[PDB]
């Protein structure tokens, strides 16, 4: 996710735990009533 | 060639040889021998030897116009086979003068072909095959002296003759015996 | 090459190709030519696709150059049996069969693309087949059983008598869509939709 | 092209969901291999439930007749009777297995085609004529068998199926259905 | 060979022989014997015996060509077959000279071709494929008498003829009955 | 054309709910490869259960003499019995192995034939007359070897055998019971 | 050689190819000769592309050397049909009908590499068609036809007069990318953009 | 061989046959004619029947310089075909003696050939394709009296005439009609 | 053969060759010959490495005969338009279209091992194309554009006039690893960095 | 046929995975990729352990056989050549290119060395046919070049030992300079 960028001869591709977000933690497997209860992130 | 040579031997004691398939370029080459041979003398008769596995319609056809068109007569001779084109041409012989040699097989059967192409194109060629079958069996009707319905019946598939019973049907008039 | 996607439906990370995903949107595709392996499939598709809903409408692309008339009748008699409406879209040529598959789809229903064409032909047996001259009176008198009843057929969808189907598809009949609408093997030309 | 459809872990194509609805598909000639495959499906759907019937689509040019007598015997042999339905054609081999099912349940969409004919040889059979003697015995024993087998299904004499098999008896829907062959000219079910 | 030398005897009687399909190979000689023939005697006619199932039609052009301009008059005769380029050559003899042996069979049916190359190479083949049948429609309409679009309807898929047919038609000129 | 289950987890083709229920199928000519699968197959349901009775299906043309010793040797050694099923065919080597089958499990479908002859060589072997001599005394004891093996499962001479099989004897499936190669010919158990 | 793993996750056999990975962000490959197989496979993934996303511009690209005209007005009227505008990106060539699929694409986003060709030529019937001079009319009727409608896409995507297109694709006319733009079968010659 | 004999009591009428495609064989037995009939004779003229769909260009301009270089006059018919080389040849006549037979047909065209190889050889060869068409656009607008863009405007695909056509263009200076 | 180790993944299980373990460390493998679906797949290879990170530099692996030119100038095309840099590495052989990729990497980062071939020569027709002389003209004017595009894209990167370029390349110019530093194509003969 | 037994996976896996690259095909720009790819992934993996190539293979294509040589050259590891039946031609180059020491064969292995050929004919005028045949001649001193280095004899004693096919067995390998031992059976019994 933090490196997702545009793929192939049109989109710019110019657009480790302290990046994390719940967009992250649900492809992990938390579910996102899980990670809501845990607003703290320490790294 | 050798081949050529004693064929070229017969073809002065007007003996003429129908020995392969009946394609046109047998053919060909047999109504030009009939041709040539009428031209020769018009009252001495053709012998013509029969070994053929049969062959094309049109160019069987074109032999036995060939042959009834010379004025002189046709003797055909079953020489081992007649089978399709090769008995019609044998049975279209000058009567009296149709023979089989003992041990020659005559197979009658009806014509073979194929269709093709379109469904306009298969109707048109069914309805030639319809024609074509029907003057080929209304001929070995005359020739045999058969009626037309027993040459239909019996040519439904593959109907072999011994000489002998290619003589009581009417493809050949006599069994040489010598 | 196919390139194959994933879906996050009800459950998510489900692997799918897009035929699988056209079968999922109940649209069969006819897109190799009719014979028999290709029939048995669209056939299959048709008997699933009633059964998941009978309702619902199958749609049936095509894009086939045709083929065996057997084939052919397999597709028509399931399109024509299942419950659902076919609705028809022509992707490229309904040629042969194919346009005979096309105009079997539910009136009302039957497309094709603007620049896709429809080409309507009598039966025509594919090689020489041999045989004694009664084995070709019946192979003669069946593809005459096939012409009739292709032309029967395009003659129950089209609207035109049979006779007049008999006129056309003497030679090669190439109708483009437009042609094909007026002719009524289809009756939409699907305007294209895209936003600009 | 087949595509397929995930149901549940498992990925079945329309073939499967046939099957699984008691239905064997015969969609390609009657060789070894396409008997070999009907008569495993035959046993299987059987031993899932001999009661509830088997329903066998016949799309096919037919074929070898050891192949078809193998197919034909194991659908006589399993206890649910089989539904036969001809889907565009069943010809040879396939239209005695179309004559094969259950009477009452051997069903034709309208314009399929029921092609009955004589057992052949592909190509030609070399040998001794005493080879050929036992080859054509052999064809023969084929010919009388299967004109046996129809005799069994159409209710019809075996001679008269001798003398129909001459040629290709070809028959349409309803002409199988006057012939015995099949026993329903299936009808449309649209809707609309 | 002996097929050469029974040519070559009938050649000398002024008999020669369209047995094959009309490819330029059989056409030239063709046109050659015509060519010999007519520089031989310019009075005495030509007998074209015809076994042909048709063939090029450039070829055959070369033929009737070769036919129109020879001085004496070619007496053709339908022999077996006179199907596509052999009909048109059969019905290409001098009229009042045009013969058909009683069971050969004609075949008359608008050219056969294949288009290929680029869209424009097609357009101009096309363009000729037009130019062809109508000369060779006109020709066979000038032959047989018929209208022009009575060979064109009847040219459009095969037509058959048997000798009578091809008589009341307008293909040869006498059915020879000997 | 085979209606297969797929799905990590096991596929479940009908072949699979075949040899589940302990049935090797043989329905493709005894080549090696074929008789690889056989023999891979006998003593791996020996290893499942060694008393429960291998059933053996044939719808086989036949082929190999050494494939077809092959599996002859497994079904032999195997501690199960081996029941051979005929179903359409039994040709060649594959009427040895119908044979093979444990005595009163020996079956075929009523429509199966069973075909016996002598070994041939496939094709034309080339060399000069010592190795020809050897290619000839090999081919004589197949023949041998094939005549023995039918006299210990038919019950017959084996000089009754080599009379028999001196040219192409195809048996039908109460031949082939009268003969000795089956000993049931299977009625069928159709509920209708 | 293609690297791609198989996840499996007792769920699926499921591949990953770089080829889903484009598929993923919206670009359709078409990087073999546009045939049926290919056409269907194409039209399949701008139906899948428009219904996942109907306002996100599919990307097309085009390494192709072109093929049949039913396949290739199949493929076009699919582009055009769809919602999603269609970027078109020629990789190397556009040959034949490839390039007309080329300028298919949304004006303004007809993209070509800097050195990739486009061919434009006039149809042509790959062998020999053989039959009657009756069949022989129709045939070269129907590759008129093609000519034309070939021509007047061509026209309308380029802007050119379709006489134009006539006497320039009379012979083979390769247009390099530059060559291309002033034609008008691309809008932008794609300029490199690496970081050195 | 017989077509052969008809051929050498041709050549003895000095009448020799283009009646293939003009390939190095059929070049060279027409060189070696043309160099027999003008050492036989140096003043009558050879007739040069012309049944050809064309071939290569060499092997025409072989003939065509042998042609020229014969101190007799070569008078050209188009018999049937004068296709490629063919109408070349037919056009590359004695002028006042090129004639048409009134049913052959001209096809005047480029010249086709291959590429092949390296691109410094396709190069080559593209610098002496250039070479070779202008070469025959220049005889040919020599021949016809055409102006040579004319001849390239026309030759760019296959430009068919008639005898009539063949006549206005100037392939041809008569129309045979006997 | 070649063999497809299990790593376990998020994804239940990953399967994956040694083409997708080193397509992971942005390693393509132009070991095939340069055709379409060889360019095809390397392109597609080159777009998913530079959307992963665009900055980590991409290593092509070529060991390839070359092949077609429109398929090399598809690979150049995008090794040039990729925002990573491209590091090609030559093992055994170059030739061709080969080593135009090879001559196609970031300058500085164009490597060979030191008994890798690198063979340069001109486009040629494989096969004869056939045609009227107005078709090969045009045939012969494409391959002298394919030729001075190919000695135009070899002065580029080794530095050298294009016309030095057309003398070397008049045959077969077969450059050795060191050869090859000297002419331009590589910039350094990859020395083994094998630990005993 | 190859049986897997899978999360213990066929055979191949089972070697990879113990890190032995096996060349048992004949040597073509297919296996020298395959080799290649292999080699860099068992270098990645790790650079410090030993690879173990086998080699069952009748050689093949020069450039692709030094495409294998450079590469088995280039990784870090320590590459182990035993020979299993023959190495033939280019196969026995890869044979002797193994690290010093861990070049073994065994003991009923063939090893065949034999100068490059081209295989066919290579058409051509005669400039194109001296740009070949100086190539060919490149091909045959870099592979006595390469076979001096590794089996320690001078490249024109390899010169006239690849005139015709020079067979070695296990044990002639071993006193040629190809392998550095002839493998023992290990078996118990
Ligand atoms: C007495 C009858 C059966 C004569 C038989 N003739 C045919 O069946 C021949 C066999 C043949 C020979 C050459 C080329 C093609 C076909 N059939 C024909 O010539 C034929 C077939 N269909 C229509 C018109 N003629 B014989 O050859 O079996
Ligand atoms: C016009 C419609 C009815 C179908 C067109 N042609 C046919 O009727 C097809 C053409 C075809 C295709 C494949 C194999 C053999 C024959 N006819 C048949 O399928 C067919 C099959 N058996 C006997 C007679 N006709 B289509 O395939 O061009
Ligand atoms: C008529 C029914 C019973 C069967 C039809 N086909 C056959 O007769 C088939 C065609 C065939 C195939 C291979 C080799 C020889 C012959 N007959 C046989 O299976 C067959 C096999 N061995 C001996 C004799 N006939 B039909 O086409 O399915
Ligand atoms: C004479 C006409 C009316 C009927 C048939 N003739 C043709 O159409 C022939 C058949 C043929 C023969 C040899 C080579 C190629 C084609 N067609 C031509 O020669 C032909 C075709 N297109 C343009 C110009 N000539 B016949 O040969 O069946
Ligand atoms: C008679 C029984 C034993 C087997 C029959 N044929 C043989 O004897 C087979 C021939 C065959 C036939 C079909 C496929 C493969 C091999 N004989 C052999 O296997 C064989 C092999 N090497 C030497 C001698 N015989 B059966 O396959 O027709
Ligand atoms: C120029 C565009 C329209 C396409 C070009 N060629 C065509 O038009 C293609 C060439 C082709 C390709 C495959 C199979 C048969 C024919 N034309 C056709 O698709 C075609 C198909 N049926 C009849 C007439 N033309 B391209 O493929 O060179
Ligand atoms: C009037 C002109 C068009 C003459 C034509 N000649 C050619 O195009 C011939 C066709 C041909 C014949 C034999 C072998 C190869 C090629 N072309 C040539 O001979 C040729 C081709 N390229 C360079 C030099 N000569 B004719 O044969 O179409
Ligand atoms: C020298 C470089 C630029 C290219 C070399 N190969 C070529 O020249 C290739 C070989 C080839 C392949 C197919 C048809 C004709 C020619 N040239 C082409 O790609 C090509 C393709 N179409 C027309 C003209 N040239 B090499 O072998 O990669
Ligand atoms: C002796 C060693 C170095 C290699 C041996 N084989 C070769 O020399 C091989 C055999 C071969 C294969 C394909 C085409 C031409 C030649 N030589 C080459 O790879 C080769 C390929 N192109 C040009 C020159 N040599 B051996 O048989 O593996």
């Amino acid at each position: 996710r933090v490196g997702k960028r545009g793929l192939g001869f049109g989109a710019e591709v110019r657009s480790h735990f302290a990046d994390v977000m719940p967009e992250d933690l649900i492809k992990f497997g938390l579910i996102p009533e899980f990670i809501g209860r845990l607003p703290v992130v320490a790294s | 060639s050798l081949t050529d040579s004693v064929y070229e031997r017969l073809l002065s004691e007007r003996i003429i040889f129908l020995g392969s398939e009946v394609n046109d370029e047998i053919a060909n080459r047999l109504c030009a021998q009939i041709l040539l041979l009428a031209a020769e003398d018009a009252s001495k008769d053709i012998s013509l030897y029969i070994n053929s596995p049969g062959g094309s319609i049109s160019a069987g056809m074109a032999i036995y116009d060939t042959m009834v068109l010379a004025p002189c007569d046709i003797a055909t001779y079953a020489m081992g086979m007649a089978a399709s084109m090769g008995e019609f041409l044998l049975a279209a012989g000058t009567k009296g003068k149709r023979y089989a040699l003992p041990h020659a097989r005559i197979l009658m059967h009806q014509p073979l072909g194929g269709v093709t192409g379109s469904a306009a194109d298969i109707a048109i060629q069914a309805e030639q095959f319809a024609v074509i079958k029907k003057e080929m069996f209304r001929l070995n009707a005359e020739f045999t002296g058969q009626p037309i319905e027993r040459i239909e019946a019996d040519s439904d598939r593959d109907r072999w003759f011994t000489a002998a019973e290619a003589l009581e049907y009417g493809f050949v008039d006599h069994i040489i015996t010598r | 090459i196919l390139p194959s996607f994933i879906e996050h439906s009800s459950f998510g990370v489900k692997e799918s190709n897009p035929y699988n995903k056209l079968f999922e949107e109940r649209i069969i595709f006819l897109g190799v030519q009719v014979d028999d392996a290709s029939a048995n499939d669209i056939m299959a598709q048709l008997l699933v696709l009633e059964s998941l809903d009978p309702d619902r409408d199958i749609t049936m692309y095509i894009n086939s150059p045709g083929g065996g008339f057997t084939s052919l009748m397999a597709i028509y008699d399931t399109m024509q049996y299942v419950r659902a409406d076919i609705q028809t879209v022509c992707l490229g040529q309904a040629a042969s069969a194919a346009a005979v598959l096309l105009a079997a789809g539910t009136p009302g229903k039957r497309m094709a693309l603007p620049n896709a064409r429809v080409l309507i032909h009598q039966p025509s047996l594919s090689g020489v087949i041999q045989g004694q001259f009664s084995d070709l009176e019946i192979q003669a008198a069946e593809i005459e059983r096939m012409r009739t009843l292709m032309e029967t057929t395009l003659a129950r969808h089209t609207g035109k008598d049979a006779g007049v189907i008999r006129k056309d598809t003497d030679r090669d009949k190439i109708l483009t869509a437009e042609e094909a609408k007026d002719y009524g093997i289809i009756d939409t030309v699907l305007e294209y939709r895209k936003l600009s």
